[PDB]
Parts: structure tokens; C-alpha cells; sequence
DNA sequence: AAAAAAAAAAAAAAAA
DNA sequence: AAAAAAAAAAAAAAAA
RNA sequence: UUUUUUUUUUUUUUUUUU
RNA sequence: UUUUUUUUUUUUUUUUUU
């Protein structure tokens, strides 16, 4: 008679110290933790594209009603929720003629055309930063849809419309955000399809991206992303113990240089003196030779862990008491020997692996709905399954469409109490500042580490890259 | 004394704004009374509203909207509030709140056209701050600001009718229990007696070549047909091993590692599963790494098993329910299963284009909810069953493994209702 | 019977298109041109120094009465004048222990100690920019007075208190602002003496910097500087004709490298399409060999003028019709040949020199007051004297203390109408965004060019430096 | 109808805030009436205020401050406004404005303690916005917002009593006109007849060696004393040049450039000026580039010239008025002069420390205004005069230059009054 | 050149 | 090595 | 890339056996 | 360096003459 245990839903704090399980509801009623007086948004792109951006902005200036309020809360307006007013006036605009895209997009070489467009935007945005007396908080760059479908790998330019670098990758968004790291400019990439799509229609006469039933949700998430980029903290946690650093390790591939080189990246989260929390990337990207190792040598292990322990120390003053190393691939003893060498005796190092590979699927007796989000199948003291994706009552709909796939949590090394680690992951699945969602299907440290690694693998000239998430998500 | 607030609105239409206004006014330190504030109703609220307006209400707040402009109940509470306005001799009593842009000031109610209204059409925050500034202007009674009561009533009233509840529920899985295993695993001393440049996949029973020993659970002389040289093997040369301790993991030797010994078992189980489903005469589709097996149109009665449909018709393409089996020994001895869907243009040849296959599969899964998935999976599992309670994998002349046809049952103490 | 002509006082525009001769009065009544929603001020320095900064900030949050309102308008508060609220809350603070200054200030080598302190502040501010999710508009760095009197050249460290690089200059403020150019961080250097000085007393028991009679004025000018650094435009002009670029040339010395090398810098001002104006530095610093030449070779002349003409063209679209080259040293034909080579035929190039060297002093018959600001003694069609410093009725006091010294305006080359050029200089003496003053004693192009040259001569590793005044004044 | 505003305040003390409030209320589109709004007064304003309150005032605004709390006039207009409050039957008529933090709400006037007041103590902008929100709340009559009238009345009322005015004024300068020059400039053919390793500064009359020609205006045989070899020079070897055309600039030759020919003149004038002031027996102080000359204590009667003091006593140091002369020929033929001040500890030896000298000079100049500077400068110029209307520079036996003792007069058509 | 456990990059689409 | 007509860097101080 | 989720495509590496 | 203004210190260069 095997038993299933459920972890109570984690509580995330809001302004004035109130708590709410759903980020959207708590942010709507209680607002963001800090007070942002205004957002000076910069817009760059086609002059025609400015009209759609202004229409969307003054559309979201007004309350928005979605299809079903119980499934997803409606969007009431940026100022009502964020206590920060952000209108279409006062925006700094730099014009980008469609002809400029025409010269460079209509190029046979994919990498060359991607580099040309990225440079065409980056030089203009740098000149905007360094030329006009006007101050800009975040940059909203708008690109058409033809570029979007012809500025990525595996996109074949049709011969009838071809008119006419290799060190960088063809990934437009990642390269665009990577080349801005030296100047530390928070920017946001949009397509007018993500903007007011009602202009566009398919062959049948319907919008390709039918967002009428989700308009409130998209406004919610875009507003949340804009607020976070502007330098604001939407919400914070309350259940995380003091003196607890986590770190999240993700390995990515680099194709520009010979051999994949297995670039490694990390993200860090911990608490501060009092109640403040820090959730920042901690990346020193450590390249790993050999094609398919995914196991970094002890020297870079010592470098990484010493850097993380320091970055904790200068912020708190004392070494973390327990560290729960998060990664989605397991570790061998090679890293752990060095890790134990660099850690002090007081610190309790713990390594936890997260896996979606295992196709464990649960089946209820009756009903057309899925399982609770929060159930844990404890295999033993060292391994367990957590269903962070699925149904939760507050949102009325399963977070997935088909049968959810759980997370495979196994403590590779250390001792670790299984209940605490299965309790921390559920808490960590809420810090998705990039998307106003009730919860995420994996710990955000893994997701944001993967994102920052993808961004940092697009450029090879990066030196001491910025490690704040404003310039990444 | 009068220290309570009345807010009139269209309950079936203006729930969101009224709820927000009540929540914020309560959080700011004001005693708010509203119809949607309380959960449950009785016959007495008709008198309750009138008595609250007459005695406990110090001030009327009206939600002006197209739905609430000409609603009989809204007008009746408006009339009661207006008469209270007259007998209280307080000019700043009625405070309408216009929240609809489609309702112009020239189309509002007659009792409202002569009263100034706070604009909520453009900015809700601006309207709320105007409400505040007017309220501190009018010396309206208040308590110390505290959002604890706000969040409190938020949990007991809102989202309270549907949340997490505690009750035991039975659960199933895609895991299939294995009843039994052969008593011992046989490594036969072949050497030249088995050709070195020979493949073991085509052999009848599952068998894998490790070092020079043939790894199989079957009897030594069971491979005579595919290996005519195997007619003169001495069974005393076998190093047969008690598989039970292999599962327990107690066994260990320099000859074979327990992890490596368990490594050979799952491959044998996979080969036995493939051979058994070949015996069932079911077709296959090549996946990137695994292999999926589906059913034709006509093999089953009405292409259905039990009272459940397994193959259906959709436009000009035939979708087929398919499964993929993997053997895992780490958590438990289990023949794991998965669900996959493939399409055929005529029902006998598979479509070679991957993109259209994926599009068709996701289109058919778009409307496929919980119960249909479980029904079809369990139906196929029962179809492949050899007995009422279990099915066997043929992998030896006298050696067999029994796998339960019923998926692994699980128990959960927490569930909910639709 | 020689005659004296007076130029009418130039009119500077404010928000909603109203005009006022005095910048302080017009800014008080009509506010700044653009709307700034808030200023996220960052503070770095001693923890003790934070208290004085907060006290000054919440002091200027309130109206301030000066000694005489008619001489100088009172300071009413930041939000009342700028329509932008800026309180002590929400400020990002990084602690700097006094011991850290103790290790590095108490050093025998002046340049080494200056570099140590500058690095100690710059690394921390860069880490603040690149580490915390909080967004900062401008940085208010606070330094003590012991450092101020022992972090500059010609400052001898007393032997009894000595406890313990050469490529950079010992000028603390200039080096501090130069090393921040790569990262483009608007910053402001303060001393607590410039802050609430009432704590400090001399040997007699009185404050060293008695600012009681000037407290309103200092609050006015500090608020104006903070607003301009935050990305706001306090005021603009209305009398400048369209199609008129000016440029201002100043030569500075560089001592770090062998030979002074005579670094040259420029600042540019012109008009935009419609009513907007641009007042930005245009610096490409062109070094000039030979010790005392002050005359740059034709190659760098062509480079400078082509860059200026371009920077005009991409902002307007057509070449300037007349250019009034401003410098405070005369030019020989060497630069002018190249200048005429690069200019088109439509452009009317004019070169004007400004000199304070000539000790022409005017003497009135009676009274204890000085001359009007705006009188012009026209020597001939090519030379004139302008008294931009002196008495103006609106401020009730002479801008100078002793007898004012006029500006020597002479059109070196070109044709130029003398009335227009003597009218433009008076207009240009008002754009002192660094100090809330009624008027300045020289054209601001010369002053701001000198400032940017002083900042850019402190570092040799600068490449493509920023050219917006937010990072300079 | 009533469409005007009354604002009561302490005129000698609360001018700034009242002026600002009136200006902004006018700019926002409101008809503001105030005592300081109008420039000039008559006997009739006592009745004017009462009639405005009784008939044209729709609403009373009071500036609550420590100075205006208990002022008899302020209280009388408060009483008139209060009686208008009673007869108008408008509860929202009196709107006090508290702007002083030192005046608590428990110390305000009796007629004000029962009326809500808008807080101006912390933020003036917050108070103004509260005033606005209340005013649009009360449907107060208004016009279209226009700051043109605001700036208009700003120029006609404020800063109008003292501004730029047009009237001719006579002006002086530090420039000194030169009446006359010698008819011709002499270049003497000396060669060996003047020693090559000889300095010309110590020679009696000014003279500069250009090429091989001695540049001076004096006669050829005037240099016999310092040059005994010059007894036998032939005057026919002189290349004497008509200085008048040099000043006109018409002359030009390969022998000498006009700019270079004019270059030699200013040096000769400077040397003549130095020699003449040496003849006056005045002491000197060494400046960085120039030379400044001052007077002792006792050379002048009471160390004063005319009715003007030139040398005074300050603590233990004696300040001396000093001048420095420069000759410039570009704008006009002018012996330019400058003003410098130096200090002596005993009155006969100069202080060698530069820092204390600069500190003393700036300390003495701190209180030195316009008239004293002109008086002392003109007094010294008259002291150095050789005649009533001009003084001469001795630079030849029969050759002299006359420089006006009166500074160059200038005329300006624009001035003002104290 | 095979075998299973582990690996990331990439595209296509659907709702949230 | 002077002359003057020009050149920028630097420190000290007082009010604005 | 507003997202998230669920798939389908390939390719790769380690431990081991010849 | 919140400023601005007014000085006093030095040093330097060019055109020219020996």
C-alpha cells in the first residue's frame, strides 16, 4: 500500500508583507514590493511598427477582460497593478526604415544576414544610449515577422525573393541580447504578431495567433516582464530558511569554435540580512573540452564554487550553512572532491539532480482532470518524484495539456532530508519573473540558468558578462 | 452610529470591480458592507439591505455601468439610499462611480444625472485616489489601515468554494508489475561453437553476447535450430546464477558486475517484449530511438476492444493507438509503457512525412482528455493479455516471465472535485 | 562721440511654451520641458555619510527661504519645481567602510593613493550597476573632506599621519568621471561640506562654508544638476535660427604621456526638426604634437568638421546653412583651408574667437553698482566687446564682485554680421545646466567643452567616449 | 454672478506663497483677486475688499501662518468672509491653507479650528493638487486654462518697478588717449659704432635694435652720453619714416613690415612710460609679466591726492594703490592702464610672501565698490599729469608724445537707477 | 559497428 | 636672450 | 522571442563486450 | 568638485631681430 504525500503550496510575499499562493492575484491586490515612479520606455524599429506598439500600450493602459475570470484573472491596467504609470507619451523613438531591413534581410547567407540585422539594431541602440540627453529605462525593440521567419537557422530563403558573421550564431534574439551585455542595456524583443495581431489574417481570414481568449494573460505577462526589466521586484518568498544558497548548474553547447566545448553556466539565489532576497545569475562561464563530457574539471569547479561562496559572503558576511547544488544532470566524484576541498566544515553541501527523462505517468480512476500540483512519490530517502506540473484548483485548469510529467529529484551526494528538498523545489518553481504564470514546470534556477547560457553562447568576445537578469530575460 | 458602507452593483456582471473596490476599501481601514461580501444567502437579505441602509449606512456608493443603470433591484436600493439622503441632511452622501466608457453622462439615471460622479473609465487607480481624497476630505469615520482583514475575508469568501481538500483516492500508472522471473540466468560456454560474426537479434529467444558467454534465461539446447553446432554442449559448463540475488543486488564477482549483470536483464526483457508483440502480429513504426507498435483496421472487431474504440476515422487519415515498452529495474521490476499515436492514409501503409504525422497526432490529441487516454491504454493492455490477470513473455522453452495485465495501483490521500 | 549698443536679453523657453529671462523664475513657475516620473538615486560612501545625505534630501524636500528673495528666488522643493518627486526612500546604498579609505588614503604617493581611492569607488559602483536588480538613474557618491584635501596634486601628506597609478592623473573628480565613461553611468560627486555643513565648525566655532544666506541657491543648483543628470531638459531656447550649428573648440594639456600633446575637444549645439534643440558634446579627441602649438593639423580638422557635419545631417537631414565656429584661441589658415575643403558651398563657415585677456574696464560716473549685462562696444565690423558679466536688474546684484571683464569677440575669418554674432553669444551664456544661475560669464559651449576636455584628459584608455553631458557635468 | 477669488495673507511676510498661489490659479483658468495682485493703492481699497467679498467673491481662501493668524486686517476680512459664509448657505466656502509647520492645528484661530484645512506644511505641490481636486469636486466656475495671462500679469505687476530703461549716460574707461606723436621715426646707421654686446634698456631714451638699425624717435646725436662713439654719425644715413602713414598703415616695404613696424612702437611707448614713472620717483613691484608701480607713505600730502585717499592703514599692513600701463595700437592709439593693489608691512619694504599679499589685496577689495575704485584711479592719473589737460612721455631731446590725463569718454544710451 | 543509459539543438503547434 | 601679443595649469579666497 | 506545456525529429557521449 | 566671479602666481609658444 504505497502512500502519496502532498507538499503544501509555497507562499510568496508581496508589498506590505501579505502572502498569496497565486502570483497574479497577490500582485493585483497588493502590488509590487518596491515603488517604481515611472518607466521611460524606448522604442526602435519601423515607423509603421510604432503605431502598433502605441495601440497595444494604450490598450493595456485600460482594463482588459479575458475569456474566463476564474481560470485566469483579468488584466486591469499597468498603473492599477504596479502602482507605476507608463503611457505612450515620453517614449524615445529611433526610426528604422524598412529599406534598411531590405538590404540586409534579403541575403543568401543566413549567418551574414543575421549579423547584419543585429548590427543594424545594436549600433542604433548604442548611439541612442550615448547620444540623446533623454534617459531610457528599458528598450522595446520591434521587428517584423518576415525577419522573424528569415533570421533563424534552418530557414531557407526562397529563390524568387533572394536579393543578395560566421563567428556569431544565427539566433537573432540571443545574439541581440549578447552583444548588448558590454553596455548593460535592458532590452525587450517583440514582433507585431505578439503585438496587436488583429491586423494580420491567415489564408482563411482569421488571425494566425488567436489571442482573444488570452489577451488579459498576455497583457499580464508582458506588464510583468516590463516591470521586472525596469528594475522592479514583483514578489519574493517567505518560506526559505536563512543561510541557504542554492546555485543552479546548466551545460550548453558552443558551435562557433572547434569542438562543442560544453559551456557551463550557473544561477544563484539566497537571502539577505533581514528579509530581502537575491535572485541573480552567477555565471563565470567555464568551458569544458571533449565532445560529450558534461562534467567540468575540478579546477573550474573550485573557481565556480569559490566565486559563489564569495558572492554570498560579501552580501551577508558569513558562509552559507547548507548549499543545495541544483543541476539537471548528475555529478561524478571529480567535481565533488574539489567542492568539498573548497567548502568550509560548517557548510553542508548537497547535490540534487532534476530529470524529466523518466516517463512516469500517473492515472486517476475517474474524471477528465489531472493530478494536484504538489504530490510527491517518495521512492526512498534519496529519490522522489514531484508533480510540479498539472492541475491546481486556483487556476481551474491543468498546467499541461496531456498527462503531466513529474520531476525526478534525487540527491546525488550529501545527506539531505528528502522532505526539505522536495519542499524547496516547489517553492523555486514560482520565481518566473519572465512570465506571469501561477507556477513553472521546473525550478527557475535551472530555467534561468539555461536562458543565460543560451544568451552567453551567442558571443565569444564577452568578458566578465553582466550577471543581473534584467539584461537576459 | 453610522460607520458602514453600501455598494450597489450588478452582481452577475460587475463582480470584479465591486470585489476589488470592497477589498481595497477594507484594506485601507473602512467597514465595507456588500452583497457579494458574504457567502451564503437567506430569505432575510431583502430586509437586511433596507435596514442597513436606514440605520448602519453612513454613505452610498453606486457602481454606474450599462448593466447596473436600469436594474430594478439597483434602482430600489438607489431609491432607499436617496430617501436616506433626504432625511440625513447630508449633501455628500450619494457617490456614484462610473466605470463604463459606453455609458455617457447623458444616459445615466435621472437621480444620478444631477450628482457628481468619480471617473473610473480611464484609470481605476485615479478613481480610487479621488475616492480617498474625497473621503479624508469628508472626515468619514475609519479604523487603522490593515490589509490582514482584507486577505482574511479574501480566503474565507473568495476561492473558498473550490480549493484543496483531503480525501483518499486510488491511482493507476503506466507501470506494469512483473509477477515472476526464472530461477537462474544461464551463461553458456560456446566459444567457436557459436560463430563470432553472427547476430543474436534474429535468434528465436532473447540472448545477448557478453564477453564469450551467451546471456539468456533459456535452456542450453533450446537454440539448436538457429545454431546447429549447439547439439553437443555440456550443460556443466554453465555458470548459472541465482537471479533472485541479482535483483536483491547481493551478488558480486570479478566475472560480472551487479550493475552490469542487471544491465543485461533489461535488454533481454526488451527483446522478449519485441518478440512477443511480433508473435501478436502487430505492425510497427520506427521512432527516433524506440519502436512503436499499432493495430490495423480489421484485426479487432469493429477495430475496437471491449466497449472501447482503439482505431478511428478522421477525414481521410486513420489514427492508430500505439504503445512503446521499456524495462526498468531501478525503482521496481516494471515493464514501463508509453502512449503514442500515428496516422495512416489508407490504414495499412504509414505516412512517410514526419511533419504531417506530427500535425495529425497533435490535432487528434487536442480534444483527447483524461478518460479517453486511460480507456484506450487499458484496452490495449487487456488486448495484449494472455490470461485474465497476467500475460507472459515467451523467452524460453520452459522459462517464462509473468507480467501483470493490471497497471501498478497507487494511493493518494489528497484529491478534489470538478 | 563713441556709442554703446545693448542687446536685448535672450529668451529661454520652458514647459507649455512660455518664456522667461531668468531660468530660476521660469523653471519655478512653468516647470521643466519634459516630464520625469521619478529619480532612483543611488548613494555610495561612508555609512555615516548616508545620514547627512538623507538629511539634506528631506531638507530640500521642503521649501527653503534664502536671505533675500529679490536678489535670489527661494527654493520651494524638488517636486514643486520639477513636477518630479524624489524622496529619501527607495535609494540604493552600498556601504564603504572608513577603514577602506584609511588603507589607501594614508599613502605617501599622491597618484597611487588617488588611483586606489578611485578604483575603490569605481569597482563598487560597477558591481552595483551589474549585480543588483534595482534600477538606478544617477549615482550620488559621497566622499569625506580629508580625502578631498588629500587626493589632489600639490597636497603634501603630513609626516606624522602617513601610514604607507602614475599613468592616470591625481585629479580625483576628473579621473572618477573618466573611468565611468566605458559603462555610461551618470554620477555626481559630493562632499559632506557641500552637504549639511552645520555639523562642521572652524577653530572659531563657525562653519567653514557659511551657506545660510545661500542655502536656497545651493538647493536650486543641486536640484537642477540632479534633474539634468536624471535625463531631463530644464529649459530650451527660442531665438536661435534654424539651420545654425555652432561648435565650440577648446585645447587642453595631457601630462601623462611624453609631450603635452595638446588634446583638443569640441561641443556642439543646434536645432532639430520642429522646435527641439540638441546641446551635446561632439568630441573625437584629436591630439596635437609640439609643446605649444594649439593649432591642429588639417587632417584632424577635416575629421572633426566632417564628424560634426554628419552628426548634424543624420539628425536633421541637410547640411547646416551657417556654422559659427566658437573657440577661445584664434586660428591660422592651416585649419581653415581644410575646413573650406570639407564644407559644401551652401554652408557659410564663420570663425569667432572669445578672449578674457584684454583688460578693458568700463567706469560709470556715479553709483556703487556695475554695468548692464548686454552692452556691446562695437570696435569695427570684425571686433566687439560684450559685457556678459556684471549687473542685471532681475537679480539685483552684479554677477561679479570687482569690475567685470568683458568678452573679446572677433570674427577671425568668414564675413559674419557683427550684430548677430554678438547676439548669439549672449543667448549661449544661458545653457549652464550644471548650475542654476541667471547667466554665465562665457558661452556654455566653451565652458562645457573645457569641462569635457578636462574629464577626457584624465584617462588614456578611453575609446569612442560618450558624448552626452549627463556623464560629464 | 460670483466668479472671483479672495486670498487673505500677511502682505509683509507671506508675499512669496500668496504670489505663487495667485499666479498658478490664474494660469489654471481661475479669476483671482488679491491685494498684491494690483500695483498701486488708493483710499478706496478698504471699501473695495468688502464689496468684492460681499458681491463678487464666490469663495474664501485663507493663508494660515504665524504672521497671518492674529492680524487685525486678516481677522476683519475673515469675519466678512464668514458672514458671507452664513448668508450664502454654502458649507464649502472657507478654505484655509496652513503653510507653517510651527503653527499647530491647536493654535489656529477660533473661526478656523472647526474648518478643515489643506496641508501645505510638507509639500506645496500636494497642497495645490488637493486644492484642484476639491475645486473640480465643487463645480467651481472656471475658464479655459491659459498661462499667457499669468505671464502677462507677471511682467506688468512683478519685476515692473525695476527693470531696464532707456536714457543716455556718459561713460569713462581705463583707456587713455594719445594726443600726438613725433613726425617721423628714425633708424640710425650705427653698425660697429654701437657695440653689438650692449643692452639698450639702460640707455636714456627708449630705443630698440632691429636688424642693424636703432629704432627710436629721438635725434641722432641725443645718445652721445651712453654712446661716446656716436659723436660722428652722418644724419643723411637715417631712413626716417613718416609715422603718420605707419599709423594709417599705408606704408609697406621689404625693409620693414607694417605690422612689424607697428610692433616696435608699442615697446618704445612702454619703455618711455617706465622711464617717465622712474622720473616720477615711484617704487615698483615685480609682477609675473608686467611691472606695477605704487607710492610710499609721505610722498603725497597725508598720502592723499586732491580730496581722495590713495594710501591707507589696515591693521599692521599698508595697502598701496598701484597701476600698470600697456600700449595698444590696434583699436586706437591708447596707453591702456590697469588697477592693482599691493601691501607693505612698514610702508617702505614689500612683503615677499605672495599668498599673504593676495589675501590682503582681496580682503581690501572685498568692500571696495565702484566709486572708490574710480576715485583712486583718476586721482593717481591726475597725480602723474604734467599739465592740466595732458601729460607727456620724455623720449627725446626735442621729441615728445602727449597723452591725455583724462580717460577716454564713452556714451551709452541705456542705463538704470539704484 | 552494433547494443542500453544518458546527452543538447532544433522545429511545429496549442492553448495559458 | 631680449621684446610683446599670446597661451593653459595651478592654488587661494569670497561671496553667489 | 508574452508565455508555458505537451510532443515529434536528429545527432552525441560515457561505462562496458568483440 | 553646488556654484560663479574676481585675482595672484609660474610656465609656454609663435611671428620677428641679432
Amino acid at each position: 500500500m504505497k502512500e502519496l504525500i502532498y507538499i503544501e503550496e509555497p507562499k510568496i510575499l508581496f508589498a506590505h508583507g501579505q502572502k498569496c499562493t497565486d502570483a497574479r492575484d497577490g500582485l493585483a491586490l497588493f502590488g509590487p514590493l518596491n515603488n517604481l515612479y515611472g518607466i521611460k520606455s524606448g522604442v526602435i524599429g519601423t515607423k509603421q511598427g510604432l503605431k502598433i506598439f502605441r495601440d497595444y500600450l494604450d490598450h493595456i493602459q485600460k482594463p482588459i477582460y479575458n475569456s474566463n475570470s476564474i481560470t485566469r484573472p483579468m488584466f486591469p491596467g499597468f498603473e492599477a497593478v504596479f502602482d507605476c504609470k507608463w503611457e505612450s507619451t515620453g517614449i524615445t523613438f529611433k526610426e528604422v526604415t524598412n529599406e534598411d531591413i531590405g538590404k540586409f534581410l534579403y541575403n543568401s547567407s543566413t549567418h551574414k544576414r543575421t549579423y547584419d540585422l543585429v548590427s543594424l539594431f545594436i549600433d542604433k541602440i548604442i548611439s541612442a544610449n550615448k547620444n540623446e540627453d533623454e534617459n531610457v529605462d528599458v528598450w522595446f525593440v520591434i521587428v517584423p515577422d518576415e525577419i522573424y521567419k528569415y533570421c533563424r537557422p534552418n530557414s531557407v530563403l526562397p529563390k524568387e525573393m533572394v536579393q543578395t558573421t560566421y563567428n556569431y550564431d544565427a539566433q537573432f534574439h540571443d545574439q541581440f541580447k549578447a552583444r548588448l551585455l558590454k553596455h548593460t542595456i535592458p532590452t525587450q524583443i517583440f514582433r507585431e504578431s505578439t503585438l496587436a495581431w488583429r491586423d494580420f489574417k491567415n489564408a482563411f481570414g482569421l488571425p494566425i495567433r488567436d489571442f482573444s481568449k488570452i489577451e488579459g494573460h498576455l497583457a499580464w505577462t508582458i506588464s510583468t516582464a516590463a516591470f521586472y526589466k525596469a528594475g522592479g521586484k514583483p514578489w519574493k518568498l517567505s518560506d526559505v530558511r536563512n543561510g541557504v544558497c542554492y546555485l543552479g548548474l546548466v551545460y550548453k553547447k558552443v558551435e562557433k569554435s572547434k569542438n562543442p566545448r560544453n559551456a557551463c553556466c550557473a544561477a544563484q539565489m539566497f537571502l539577505d540580512n533581514g528579509d530581502g532576497t537575491v535572485f541573480k545569475g552567477e555565471v563565470g562561464p567555464w568551458y569544458n573540452p571533449k565532445n560529450g563530457q558534461y562534467h567540468l574539471e575540478p579546477k573550474e569547479a573550485k573557481a565556480l564554487l569559490s566565486q559563489s561562496l564569495q558572492s554570498y559572503k560579501e552580501q551577508i558576511g558569513e558562509y552559507p550553512k547548507e548549499v543545495f547544488i541544483h543541476a539537471k544532470t548528475r555529478f561524478n566524484h571529480q567535481e565533488w572532491d574539489a567542492f568539498l576541498e573548497v567548502t568550509p566544515k560548517e557548510t553542508n553541501l548537497v547535490g540534487v539532480t532534476i530529470s524529466k527523462t523518466k516517463p512516469l505517468k500517473l492515472y486517476k480512476t475517474e474524471g477528465d482532470y489531472t493530478i494536484l500540483r504538489g504530490n510527491a512519490y517518495v521512492v526512498n530517502e534519496r529519490s522522489a518524484f514531484l508533480w510540479t506540473v498539472g492541475y491546481v484548483p486556483k487556476i481551474q485548469t491543468a498546467l499541461s495539456m496531456e498527462v503531466p510529467n513529474p520531476l525526478f529529484i534525487e540527491i546525488n551526494k550529501g545527506e539531505a532530508d528528502i522532505k526539505q528538498v522536495l519542499k524547496d523545489i516547489l517553492s523555486l518553481t514560482k520565481l518566473n519573473y519572465n512570465a506571469c504564470i501561477f507556477a513553472d514546470g521546473e525550478p527557475v534556477t535551472l530555467r534561468f540558468a539555461d536562458k543565460i547560457g543560451e544568451i552567453l553562447t551567442a558571443s565569444t568576445d564577452i568578458k566578465t558578462p553582466p550577471l543581473a537578469f534584467k539584461y537576459y530575460i | 452610529m453610522r460607520n458602514k458602507i453600501f455598494i450597489s452593483h450588478a452582481t452577475p456582471d460587475d463582480n470584479d470591480f465591486t470585489r476589488w473596490l470592497a477589498l481595497k476599501l477594507i484594506g485601507l481601514g473602512y467597514e465595507v458592507w456588500c452583497d457579494i461580501l458574504f457567502l451564503d444567502k437567506g430569505v432575510d437579505f431583502w430586509s437586511n439591505i433596507e435596514k442597513v441602509i436606514r440605520e448602519d449606512t453612513c454613505k452610498f456608493l453606486l457602481v454606474s455601468s450599462s448593466y447596473s443603470n436600469q436594474r430594478e433591484g439597483v434602482l430600489k436600493e438607489l431609491a432607499v439610499a436617496a430617501k436616506v439622503k433626504k432625511q440625513l441632511k447630508d449633501d455628500k452622501f450619494i457617490i456614484p462611480l462610473a466605470i463604463d466608457e459606453q455609458l455617457s453622462y447623458d444616459d445615466i439615471n435621472i437621480d444620478i444625472v444631477r450628482l457628481n460622479a468619480i471617473d473610473f473609465k480611464m484609470s481605476w487607480a485615479r478613481g480610487l485616489k479621488d475616492i480617498l481624497e474625497a473621503f479624508e476630505k469628508q472626515k468619514v469615520p475609519k479604523e487603522v489601515a490593515d490589509a490582514s482583514k482584507s486577505n482574511l475575508l479574501y480566503q474565507q469568501i473568495f476561492l473558498h468554494d473550490k480549493s484543496v481538500i483531503e480525501k483518499e483516492e486510488i491511482y493507476d500508472s503506466n507501470w506494469l508489475s512483473i509477477l515472476s522471473f526464472p530461477e537462474e540466468l544461464r551463461f553458456h560456454e560456446y566459444n567457436w561453437m557459436l560463430p563470432k560474426r553472427f547476430d543474436v537479434r534474429e535468434l528465436t529467444f532473447p540472448a545477448v553476447r557478453y564477453k564469450n558467454y551467451l546471456c539468456t534465461f533459456a535452456w542450453a539446447y533450446d537454440f539448436t535450430y538457429h545454431l546447429p553446432k549447439t547439439e553437443t554442449y555440456h550443460k556443466s559448463k554453465t555458470i548459472r546464477i541465482p537471479t533472485e540475488e541479482i535483483l536483491s543486488g547481493s551478488y558480486d564477482s570479478n566475472f560480472i558486475r551487479n550493475a552490469e549483470c542487471k544491465r543485461l536483464i533489461v535488454q533481454l526483457l526488451n527483446k522478449a517484449f519485441e518478440l512477443r508483440m511480433k508473435d501478436k502480429e502487430v505492425q510497427e513504426y520506427e521512432m527516433s530511438n524506440k519502436t512503436a507498435y499499432w493495430l490495423e483496421k480489421g484485426k479487432l472487431e469493429k477495430d475496437k476492444f471491449e466497449k472501447t474504440m482503439l482505431v478511428g476515422k478522421q477525414k481521410d487519415k486513420n489514427w492508430h493507438f500505439a504503445i512503446s515498452g521499456a524495462s526498468k529495474l531501478y525503482p521496481f521490476p516494471v515493464l514501463m509503457i508509453s502512449s503514442h499515436i500515428f496516422f495512416t492514409a489508407d490504414g495499412k501503409k504509414l505516412i512517410d512525412s514526419s511533419s504531417v504525422q506530427h500535425s495529425s497526432r497533435r490535432r487528434q490529441g487536442k480534444n483527447w482528455w483524461n478518460n479517453t487516454w486511460r480507456t484506450k491504454l487499458l484496452a490495449f493492455i487487456k488486448y495484449l493479455s494472455d490470461d485474465d490477470t497476467s500475460f507472459y513473455l515467451e523467452m524460453g522453452s520452459e522459462e517464462k516471465v509473468f507480467v501483470s495485465n493490471e497497471p501498478v495501483k497507487f494511493k493518494g490521500n489528497v484529491s478534489y472535485n470538478i
